[PDB]
């Protein structure tokens, strides 16, 4: 468990829009997942590191059925980053602190 | 009813799997007799295991092959080692015994093994799940 | 899928090369086939390819198969069986469950004890499975 993770629901949602402020990067993901788990102890640095500027949060495939249909998701995981309620980028697949990294900094 | 995470092995791939589920070959529901030889008489039974490490020398028949690791969940499984004991001829394989086998709904994912043993970055949901 | 492995095998007292043809087709269907020298010597059709050359093997009767699948003392488990077409079998020892580093390929080359009839083969695994019993 991740400290600064928050970890949403389909209420946080109104169609495809984010009811939560600001930037957030989600993590579509499952706890039988071996990828997803391949990349925690990442986004657990992010979200220290990244706290004041970025919300890092968590969508559990397995608990939530509305969402990630209406994002077609197909895999995981799945990172999707949101500004100001909106989608504007996607990542499938684990990846390097470095690639994360650049993936952010390069949308925010 | 408890369910637990079982994994397989499988060269088939997930088109297949996630429409048909994974089916057994046999009528014998004797699971001592499916322990020594699960082809004489063809058993019931589809085999899992809950140690994923366990499936990659089967997907890629000995390093030799690509192949898929499928991820389930199910209730009706029956613990190998747990109904056998001492004399499980193969314990370390951590087998769980799906009777009548595998629904399709209850297989979660699949992630791709290549022939050195070197695995996808992510896994496919089931549609027929998800 | 056509899968192609070569092995050795003694015919008439001379080792000689032959080329084995999987062939694994829908609905679990395993072919094996065997050709020496561009003759085709036999096939046989199974759920996995254990059986196939258990049964290629009890078709010719007077060919050694110096591989690990003919050795008197080898036979996939139930999983291995099932998640690996029964490419992927065990060398066992009696009074000894198998373990994963007696797993082998069945046709990897194999020159000891495998002048044996596949029938004497599912004999020996029969006392195997007895032996675990104290
Ligand atoms: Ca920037
Ligand atoms: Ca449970
Ligand atoms: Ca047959
Ligand atoms: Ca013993």
């Amino acid at each position: 468990i991740s400290d600064r993770i928050i970890h949403l629901a389909d209420a946080d949602f109104d169609a495809k829009k984010l009811n939560v402020k600001g930037a957030v990067l989600i993590e579509f993901w499952a706890e039988w997942c071996g990828p997803c788990k391949m990349i925690a102890p990442i986004l657990d640095e992010v979200s220290e590191e990244y706290a004041g500027k970025l919300t890092v949060a968590k969508l559990n495939v397995d608990d939530h059925e509305q969402t990630p249909k209406a994002h077609g998701i197909r895999g995981i995981p799945t990172l999707m980053l949101f500004k100001d309620g909106e989608k504007v980028a996607t990542q499938v697949g684990a990846l390097s602190k470095t690639q994360l990294k650049a993936f952010l900094d390069s949308h925010i | 009813g408890d369910y637990i995470i079982t994994y397989r092995g499988d060269t088939r791939s997930f088109t297949e799997i996630f429409d048909k589920g994974f089916e057994t070959l046999g009528p014998s529901k004797d699971l001592y007799k499916h322990a020594l030889d699960n082809r004489a008489p063809p058993s019931d039974f589809v085999s899992t295991t809950i140690d994923p490490t366990k499936t990659i020398s089967f997907a890629t028949k000995y390093g030799q092959k690509s192949g898929y690791m499928y991820t389930m969940k199910t209730n009706h499984g029956i613990d190998v080692n747990k109904a056998l004991g001492a004399r499980s001829p193969f314990a370390a394989e951590a087998e769980i015994a799906m009777p009548g086998g595998v629904r399709a709904e209850d297989i979660l994912g699949a992630r791709a093994v290549n022939a050195d043993g070197e695995m996808w970055d992510y896994t496919i949901l089931n549609p027929k799940r998800y | 899928d056509v899968d192609k492995r070569k092995i050795k095998i003694i015919l008439n007292g001379e080792m000689e090369e032959a080329e084995l043809h999987m062939i694994t087709s829908p609905n679990r269907h395993c072919c094996l086939k065997i050709f020496h020298n561009n003759n085709q010597l036999a096939e046989s059709n199974d759920t996995d390819y254990f059986s196939c050359f258990a049964d290629l093997r009890n078709q010719l009767k007077n060919i050694i198969f110096l591989c690990k699948g003919a050795k008197i003392n080898v036979y996939p488990s139930a999983m291995s069986r099932d998640m690996s077409d029964g490419i992927v079998a065990y060398e066992t020892t009696l009074g000894q469950p198998g373990l994963p580093e007696n797993q082998v390929h069945i046709f990897d080359f194999e020159d000891k004890y495998v002048d044996i009839t596949p029938e004497e083969q599912r004999k020996f695994h029969s006392q195997w499975f007895e032996s675990l019993v104290d």
